[PDB]
């Protein structure tokens, strides 16, 4: 469907947030998942599914736990060679009731099918209390990107590129990235909730739902304001 | 296994400063937050400033607020503590202790200058002031 942009006042403002901002930035920081043409090796719940992925630094294999809103979308992706993308953590990543077992959310598009041979530019348009001073694109090789994959690669630039998470030096208040494909947009606020915890675990649930975008159809803006 | 080796301690005079150097070994410095300790003989070690480094983030005790400052220096894997306008009040041995390392996770603040969040130790250096 279509969503409401964030009326005044919605927005989390980083000044109410009293925690460390060292966690959200981890997650946009370097360290990902990105796995190509793989398929489930196991679950522990019903809306999950366990991947094994290599790490080609300690040539070892880890496991990642991805979580889905529901059973529908774990039974659709089981049994699939897929694409995996997302930004995992650990904290309370769970297998039974670390660095070998991360967890995250979405994140999966089935590979067969999805290959462009070229990749595809998409833009963004960063505004800074409504001016669009930066702009800049991200490239994908997949059709159908899920808008976590584009998330964080947006993030990623911005954190190392504007400081964003900088708890000391970010010049942000208020943040959100807006997703706009056709004339339908939805947008997630890039700030944590008011007081003194941040939750890892909670924050990035809202990929769950593993909503996927057209990479040829989507535009990506963010807008951000400064204190 | 993990290491800590502590420097830079001596004997001084009331108004007096110096640098402590702690060299880490078996782990690095990142990720993580490093702190300063001290202990009177017969006193329990108490927390005196930690630093986050990730983000260089720092937590000051009150003893040590306007005179004191922590630091990191990757490259050399080591933090410091400079130690400014000493008193005899502050003649401690002053240890050096690494935080664990979480996975894309840090500790909240608020614990930095607990030593029961610590598994790692230096000797430590011994620090005199005279009155």
């Amino acid at each position: 469907e279509s969503q409401p942009d964030p009326k005044p006042d919605e927005l989390h403002k980083s000044s109410k947030f009293t925690g460390l901002m060292e966690n959200m930035k981890v997650l946009y920081d370097d360290n990902h998942v990105s796995a190509i043409n793989v398929k489930s090796i196991d679950q522990f719940l019903y809306f999950d599914l366990i991947y094994s992925i290599k790490d080609t630094k300690l040539g070892n294999y880890d496991n990642v736990r991805v979580e889905f809103k529901n059973k529908d979308l774990a039974d659709k992706y089981k049994d699939k060679y897929v694409d995996v993308f997302g930004a995992n953590y650990y904290y309370q990543c769970y297998f039974s009731k670390d660095k070998r077992k991360t967890c995250m959310y979405g994140g999966v598009t089935e590979h067969n099918g999805n290959q462009l041979d070229k990749y595809r530019s998409i833009t963004v348009r960063v505004f800074e209390d409504g001016k669009n001073l930066l702009s800049f694109d991200v490239q994908t090789n997949k059709k159908k990107v899920t808008a976590q994959e584009l998330d964080y690669l947006t993030r990623h630039y911005l954190v190392k590129n504007k400081k964003l998470y900088e708890f000391n030096n970010s010049p942000y208040e208020t943040g959100y990235i807006k997703f706009i494909e056709n004339e339908n947009s939805f947008w997630y606020d890039m700030m944590p909730a008011p007081g003194d915890k941040f939750d890892q675990s909670k924050y990035l649930m809202m990929y769950n739902d593993n909503k996927m975008v057209d990479s040829k159809d989507v535009k990506i803006e963010v807008y951000l304001t400064t204190k | 296994q993990v290491q800590l080796v502590e420097s830079g301690g001596g004997s001084v005079q009331d108004g007096g400063s110096l640098r402590l150097s702690c060299a880490a070994s078996g782990f690095t410095i990142d990720n993580r937050w490093m702190t300063w300790f001290r202990q009177a003989p017969g006193k329990e070690r108490e927390g005196v400033a930690s630093i986050l480094t990730y983000s260089g983030r720092t937590v000051y005790a009150d003893s040590g607020k306007g005179r004191f400052t922590i630091s990191q220096a990757n490259a050399k894997n080591s933090v410091y503590l400079q130690m400014n306008s000493l008193k005899p009040e502050d003649t401690a041995t002053y240890y050096c202790a690494a935080g664990d390392a979480y996975h894309k996770w840090f500790m909240p603040s608020s614990r930095a200058l607990d030593r029961k969040e610590y598994n790692y130790w230096g000797q430590g250096t011994l620090v005199t002031v005279s009155s």
